[PDB]
């Protein structure tokens, strides 16, 4: 913001769309926060981790229940993947290039699938491709624009690369950490990225998902407290408390200076 | 001395030579004062004197009983025989006094509106001399020994305090950040002092017999730990290259910042190149010291020789640095001396004791 100016950058969005769960993934998500194992976390029996991962991976596709055009996988089961294919579609027919993010392996892999269910030209770049490839892949898309999305693992994906040959971002889930997420989408607004860029934050509606989103927004705002400004407002969208898994879903001084500071911070 | 004069009025000696003359030849004059006195307050010992940096006039005292008293040193009377009356005084009744004792005061320098305070009541306050009120306070977890402000710091305004951690805290006076602290030492820190001459450089002396200088801008621990023999025993520094045989509990730097003295435990006065922190072998003789806490001594200005006052024992021993020759004994307390303090303006030594006196020294005619 200081430095944009003097840098010549093209304008940035940073829209969060809040996507819908299907009848399906609704029905299944609902089963699973009135299971008993869900129970038995909130009475403190269990860790939480295999009910918080059960409903991650609830939200992002249901591939604990594996459902032709029913294979594992098929992308309108998923209220997410329905979204994201009206977003590619419209990107495709714009004639941009998308980024498209993930926090799992195994939607990266279920992503994949879709694309290539589409006739999209993809490529792909995840934990398991070899090291010595990666490089070289980063320059393929950003040389040649025949490829059109851009797979990735926000761990891996993010993380310092320079990927301003893409120019549309798409966000697919959410993590606990908001620098995962805030480096991911820094991967195309960069210098040398002479495109308007936008980032498109995927979260379902009243479902784990947006609980993670407000978690990582106190996370901001505490990075914010001390990085940025003292000054910074409360986080009061939430109380941050273990009820996560509901379903909820819509519709030289001269001692005077110095004494005077130290006056100053004591009053405070 | 008339010759001092005659050479002075004729231009064959430069008045610097009459000048450091005359302060040497008063500090070697040094007696019990014929017509001076302090006014009495302290019902306990006076653990730290502290006169102020610029015009020399005020005097703070921290005694054992908590209260800190600021005394006027001149002579508003037109008599010749006069009491340095107390000007102010926190006093048991002030909100803020100390609960224990005082163990190091310090006049704020550059300017006299601010002291501090340190306490084994485990704080460090900073005083507005005007209200005298405390405008803060830095609590420790441990009982503060000493503290010290750079004499020289025109951009940083860090107090080091040493406390029975091992670790040297600096506080920033600058908006109040306490958590910045030198590791390297192993028990106590008796003693910490800002070099006079170098900004950043700070020596610190702890019960573990070592002493380490620190630039405190730099993140690799000590510059230099100062050794005895200077590598005659050298061993891999775990535990050797100590500056003393015991607890090294006072330090000095010199007026102009060249050398360090550091008195220990071990009976022994010790000076040091404070550049590579070489020992320069100064005998000084057997310096007779047991305190358990840090030890306050200080150096002459302004002299033709440099000269040490050492509390010793119940007296004042006054050394050349150079030289480590003996001067003399001021023999006027009652108890054990705890501080002494010089005036460099009249080359005047003021003593504090635990016989709950201060007493001033005078040249002689
Ligand atoms: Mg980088």
């Amino acid at each position: 913001s200081d430095v944009k100016m003097s840098l010549s950058l093209p304008d940035k969005n940073e829209q969060v769309l809040f996507c819908r769960l299907t009848d399906e993934q609704h029905k299944v998500y609902q089963n699973f926060v009135d299971s008993k194992e869900v129970y038995r976390i909130l009475n403190g029996e269990m860790q939480i981790f295999s009910g918080l991962i059960a409903l991650r991976k609830i939200c992002n596709h249901p591939d604990l229940f594996s459902g032709e055009e029913d294979q594992f996988g098929y992308w309108k089961r998923s209220g997410k993947m329905i979204v994201v294919e009206s977003l590619l579609k419209i990107w495709h027919k714009q004639g941009q290039r998308v980024l498209l993010f993930s926090q799992s392996r195994q939607m990266l892999d279920i992503l994949e699938v879709f694309l290539r269910a589409q006739k999209y030209t993809y490529l792909k770049m995840d934990g398991t491709t070899t090291i010595a490839s990666r490089q070289p892949l980063i320059t393929r898309y950003n040389e040649d624009t025949s490829i059109f999305v851009f797979l990735l693992t926000t761990r891996v994906g993010g993380l310092g690369v320079n990927l301003t040959g893409a120019n549309r971002v798409v966000i697919y889930d959410p993590d606990w950490n908001p620098s995962t997420d805030t480096q991911a989408r820094e991967r195309a607004w960069r210098i040398g990225q002479k495109k308007q860029v936008t980032v498109y934050r995927l979260l379902t509606a009243g479902t784990i998902e947006e609980k993670i989103y407000h978690r990582q927004i106190f996370k901001q705002f505490l990075t914010n407290r001390v990085l940025k400004d003292p000054k910074q407002r409360r986080f009061f969208k939430s109380n941050d408390l273990y009820e996560l898994f509901t379903l909820t879903s819509p519709d030289p001084l001269a001692s005077s200076s110095l004494l005077a500071k130290m006056r100053a911070r004591n009053h405070l | 001395m008339l010759g001092f004069l005659s050479a002075r009025q004729t231009g064959l000696e430069d008045p610097l030579r009459l000048r450091r003359a005359e302060s040497t030849r008063r500090v070697l004059g040094l007696e019990l004062n014929k017509d001076r006195d302090v006014e009495r307050i302290h019902g306990g010992g006076i653990n730290t004197l502290d006169i102020e940096p610029v015009e020399g006039r005020y005097m703070l005292s921290g005694g054992s009983d908590g209260v800190i008293v600021l005394y006027d040193l001149e002579n508003s009377s037109r008599q010749s025989y006069y009491t340095c009356k107390a000007v102010c005084s926190i006093g048991r009744d002030h909100p803020d006094v100390h609960r224990y004792s005082v163990e190091t005061v310090q006049w704020y320098p550059h300017d006299t509106g601010m002291f501090t305070s340190s306490s084994f009541d485990k704080t460090l306050k900073v005083w507005d001399t005007n209200t005298l009120q405390t405008a803060d306070v830095f609590n420790f977890e441990e009982t503060v020994y000493s503290h010290h402000m750079s004499p020289v710091s025109t951009k940083h305004c860090l107090v080091a305090v040493g406390t029975r951690g091992p670790k040297v805290q600096l506080c920033d006076l600058k908006s109040g950040s306490c958590s910045h602290i030198l590791q390297g030492h192993r028990q106590e820190i008796l003693a910490v002092s800002w070099s006079p001459r170098y900004d950043y450089i700070l020596a610190t002396a702890s019960a573990d017999s070592r002493v380490k200088l620190w630039d405190v801008r730099r993140a690799s621990g000590c510059l230099i730990t100062l050794d005895q023999h200077n590598g005659k025993k050298s061993q891999a520094v775990e535990s050797a290259n100590t500056a003393h045989n015991g607890k090294v509990n006072g330090l000095c730097f010199t007026s102009d910042g060249l050398h360090l003295l550091t008195v220990g435990t071990d009976n022994r006065m010790r000076l040091w190149n404070s550049s590579n922190g070489e020992n320069t072998l100064v005998n000084y003789g057997k310096v007779c010291n047991n305190s358990k806490k840090g030890l306050k001594f200080t150096v002459s200005c302004g002299c033709s020789s440099e000269f040490v006052f050492v509390p010793y024992g119940s007296t004042i021993a006054v050394y050349t640095v150079y030289s480590g020759e003996q001067i003399t004994m001021l023999k006027g307390h009652y108890k054990t001396v705890d501080c002494c303090v010089f005036q460099s303006n009249f080359q005047e030594l003021y003593s504090g004791s635990r016989d709950c006196n201060i007493l001033a020294w005078v040249p002689s005619l």
